[PDB]
DNA sequence: CCCCCCCCCCACCCCCCCCCCCCCCCCCCCCCC
DNA sequence: GGGGGGGGGGGGGGGGGGGGGTTTTTGGGGGGGGGG
């Protein structure tokens, strides 16, 4: 008697796979989903009997945005919607569209069922959208085959480029020529499904109608190369690659170089031999059209700044697993917290060296504070594995060196002594000016670098001799070094008192399982966001006696302005938002420990 | 421009409109809908929107005729 | 005895083209997997009877006016429009199999051959396996009369418990020692 | 420190399409019942 | 006064014609590195 909705193809009804979506949707409980996983002894009811969906549909529209994630599973953890999980992955794209508009009208339904008054016109304006993840295992790239042609599938790989945003038209906009009637037309399966005549009974003029594409309205599309990751690969071949098609919001999801999880239908289409033609190739092009994209406190923080140890307690923590060097490891944590910037340039930055003998934990020192900061980078002095340190004009396009992309981190630069000389030349803006000037191809400008280097450098030969100077001993030039706040020697001299020692820490990393060494970064970012130090008017006076003091014992003005630098950065480790005269003495004494070398 | 305003009110309601006529995905998203009749017999649209109302797939179904009766003609 | 031989790929001359035969050489690059299309499967809009097109050839031109008589007695000029869920597609791959280094006469460079493989005999070649490969030689138009050509391959023939049988070794005993000098054993 | 070397990067058939012609269909007008 | 038939216009379909469809060597400049 009645017309019946069909998925094509399958025998679902519609109005049943509306239903039983909705009353999961709504009414599930996220205790379900731990009876369908491991460890269900963990279900709680003062956490676990939240209606989740609920709850995500409550912070959604108080947001007022269009997107809701659902983990495929907890379709099959609920007992009217397991088989809306098989008919999900096996016929995606009416399930999804028939899940969106649920969601619409539970969106719709809340605010008049629920009842509390809000914009009714906003909800019915806006479209929403399910995106499903999780779906399955993460079948390899490799794997596909024809039988994937329309379902929903999972993939991991790397992203090796995206293009800019396309537009993709979803209604075509047409004007009539002689009575300048308008009409929308929704785009079809791609296709225009152009008026004939014009719709204007009054009118109703043949071929007249043309289309205004500037007036149309279009989707956002985007096209992302996604490669097979190595971890898949066979051994003895190329790793494949995938295009993936993703919309919307979802355009811009991951940049070059992204590690991901997409899931998404595997589609396939046709391609033409020549576009002045129908005739198509007899296999086609295959892509995955995604639904879902996903990569790979201040309490404590002011408990812990109350400490009086603080200075060591931080110290040590940032390499513990090293025998003791503390002076270098306090300089280094000074290092990551920087001095303050300035309006006029005058910069936070601190720069640290490492030299002495090559066979020494300077290293892993190197790779400590490489792993704490947030942006930095680990290099070595010359070279180039697909990395290296100046910026560099190739095919045209600029590349950006490690120390340009070290903006904001610690650049890390090991074999610092073999540098090549050109690097040596442009090291000095950047040690003075935070930025290094390119002048090619009609583009100009100082490309600011803004990067504290910590280096580590080695004695000609295979040890130092500490009866020469740094610079007898080193291959790098005094001016160079002269830029550097604070230069140290490790050393592998004999002696058991100290090699027995650093032995026995050594070999008791293999036995064992205050040191806040996860709790460090925490640390430093909060005082980083929130520590910005001035300088106290007595520590004025500090600063110039002292400066006076060590100039009476060949000292520079770049000294001073070191001591400042250090003491800045010292006021910000115990969140101190003011420099006093115990942190420009503690400077002081560092550089003093320093310059003597 | 309290007119203007007024205007750009009323076509608004068209644009709140034509959105439920218009797919909450891209175009190339294609799911099929089928509509059985009342007899045993089956037609077919990819109206995305029109898999949830059956008053859109018919009037697609009756949009989608190639088909127009022609149509007739009718100084100092 | 034809596909029996295991020949060369220079030894396949035209006059094989038809028959079944049994190439022997390695496998130098392998496509990733594509699906041909066997049968398309179009939805009519207009009357909702499908219709199909089988496939034979190396392109196609897609139908677009109903032919089904549910519209055509009705002369309903319907629009046909493509359904992957309803196409049959074959898992296809592209491989090309290249003469091994004793096969190639002196002085000649090593010629090669593409091999089509379809269904379940996917992924079965891998680059770098020395392989007999049994499949129709066939041609393809693309020149003129001059033909591209080949291998429809049909079979294939590669040339080439421990948590228990580990204790032999253990039980045999001398173990360092004896697997050092199984390092390049003929090495002094 | 200077000069020279050497290294790098770069320059004929088949389909789509368009035009022309013929027939058929639909409307309007006039006559007949 | 309404319905049928005849005649003219307008539209659609079918047919026919036509046009289109990358590595390797050589030279030069600039940059980088090594030896006296
Ligand atoms: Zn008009
Ligand atoms: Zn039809």
């Amino acid at each position: 008697s009645e017309p019946l909705r069909i998925i094509w193809g399958t025998n679902v009804s519609i109005q049943e796979c509306t239903t039983n979506f909705r009353n999961f949707l709504m009414s599930f409980k996220y205790k379900f989903r731990k009876i369908l996983d491991e460890r269900e002894e963990f279900i709680n009811n003062t956490t676990d009997e939240e209606l989740y969906y609920i709850k995500q549909l409550n912070e959604m529209r108080e947001l007022g945005t269009s997107n809701l994630n659902l983990d495929a599973r907890n379709l099959l953890a609920y007992k009217q919607t397991e088989d809306l999980y098989h008919q999900l992955l096996n016929y995606p794209q009416e399930v999804i569209s028939i899940m969106d508009q649920t969601i619409k009208d539970c969106m719709v339904s809340l605010i008049v069922d629920n009842n509390l008054d809000y914009d009714l016109d906003e909800i019915e304006t806006k479209f929403y959208k399910v995106r499903p993840y999780n779906v399955g295992s993460c079948k390899g790239m490799r794997e596909l085959n024809p039988n994937d042609i329309d379902k929903l599938i999972n993939l991991k790989g790397l992203v090796l480029r995206s293009t800019p945003v396309i537009p993709d038209m979803k209604v075509a906009f047409f004007k009539c020529n002689v009575c300048d009637h308008t009409m929308a037309v929704e785009i079809d399966r791609g296709v225009i499904q152009e008026p004939a005549r014009c719709e204007r009974i009054d009118c109703n003029e043949p071929n007249s109608m043309s289309l205004i594409h500037n007036r149309c309205s279009f989707a956002d599309k985007q096209v992302i190369k996604l490669q097979e990751t190595p971890d898949f690969v066979p051994d003895g071949q190329t790793p494949h690659s995938i295009s993936l098609c993703v919309y919307d919001e979802l355009v811009d999801s991951c940049r070059a170089g992204d590690r991901i999880e997409v899931t998404g239908t595997f589609r396939s289409i046709p391609i033409r031999a020549n576009s002045r033609q129908r005739v198509l190739k007899s296999l086609y092009k295959t892509y995955v059209d995604v639904v879902h994209v996903k990569k790979v406190d201040l309490a404590k923080i002011r408990e812990v700044a109350a400490r009086e140890d603080l200075y060591s307690l931080l110290a040590r923590s940032i390499a513990p697993s090293i025998y003791e060097l503390e002076d270098v490891k306090k300089g280094i944590l000074l290092q990551l917290f920087g001095g303050t910037n300035k309006t006029f340039r005058y910069r936070g930055d601190i720069n640290i060296l490492l030299c002495g003998d090559p066979s020494t934990s300077k290293s892993q020192i190197l790779q400590y504070v490489h792993k704490i900061t947030p942006r930095g980078v680990y290099t070595s002095g010359k070279g180039s594995s697909a990395v290296g340190l100046t910026a560099y004009i190739t095919r045209l396009v600029l590349e950006s060196g490690a120390l340009v992309l070290s903006d904001g981190g610690v650049c890390c630069i090991d074999e610092f002594d073999k540098m090549s000389d050109s690097t040596r030349s442009v090291l000095h803006e950047v040690m003075e000016q935070q930025t290094i000037s390119i002048a090619k191809a009609g583009i100009i400008t100082t490309l600011n670098a803004r990067s504290s280097i910590l280096a580590s450098a080695n004695p000609i030969g295979s040890r130092y001799n500490p009866n020469l100077p740094v610079t007898e001993n080193i291959d790098l030039p005094p001016p160079l070094l002269s830029r550097f706040d604070l230069v140290y020697l490790v050393l592998d001299k004999v002696d058991e008192k100290n090699d027995r020692e650093l032995a026995k820490h050594l070999t008791n990393l293999y036995l064992e399982d205050v040191l806040p060494v996860e709790f460090l970064t925490m640390y430093i970012s909060y005082a980083k966001e929130h520590i910005h130090p001035i300088i106290t008017e007595a520590a004025k006076t500090e600063l110039v006696r002292a400066y006076v003091g060590m100039r009476k014992m060949t000292a520079t003005t770049r000294q001073l302005e070191s001591m400042i630098r250090l003491a800045e950065a010292h006021a910000k480790m115990k969140l101190k938002n003011v420099v006093e005269l115990e942190d420009v003495q503690e400077a002081v004494r560092l550089i003093r420990s320093a310059i003597k070398d | 421009g309290f007119e203007l305003s007024k205007l750009l009110q009323k076509e608004h309601q068209m644009r709140k409109n034509v959105i439920k006529h218009t797919s909450a995905r891209h175009s190339r998203f294609g799911g099929l809908l089928s509509i059985q009749t009342p007899d045993k017999t089956r037609l077919t649209v990819s109206g995305s929107q029109a898999l949830v109302d059956e008053k859109i797939a018919l009037q697609k179904l009756d949009d989608s005729k190639k088909w127009n009766k022609r149509i007739i003609k009718k100084e100092g | 005895a034809i596909s029996s031989k295991p020949l060369s790929v220079r030894q396949i001359k035209g006059d094989f083209l038809g028959q079944l035969i049994t190439v022997r050489g390695i496998i130098t690059r392998v496509s990733d997997v594509k699906p041909a299309v066997e049968v398309i499967a179009y939805t009519c809009d207009q009357c909702g009877y499908e219709v199909f097109q089988e496939v034979n050839s190396r392109t196609f031109t897609p139908l677009s006016e109903c032919t089904s008589e549910e519209c055509s007695q009705n002369q309903t000029k319907g629009q046909l429009f493509m359904s992957t869920r309803a196409s049959k597609f074959s898992a296809f791959q592209e491989c090309k199999i290249q003469e091994l280094s004793q096969q190639v006469p002196v002085g000649h460079i090593p010629r090669s051959l593409n091999i089509h493989v379809n269904g379940t005999l996917v992924r079965s070649l891998s680059p770098g396996d020395i392989v007999d490969v049994t499949g129709i030689f066939l041609p393809a138009p693309y020149a003129g009369l001059l033909t591209e050509t080949y291998l429809e391959a049909q079979f294939v023939r590669q040339h080439k418990d421990v948590e228990e049988r580990v204790m032999e070794l253990i039980t045999s005993g001398d173990v360092y020692n004896r697997l050092a000098k199984s390092i390049a054993p003929e090495i002094y």
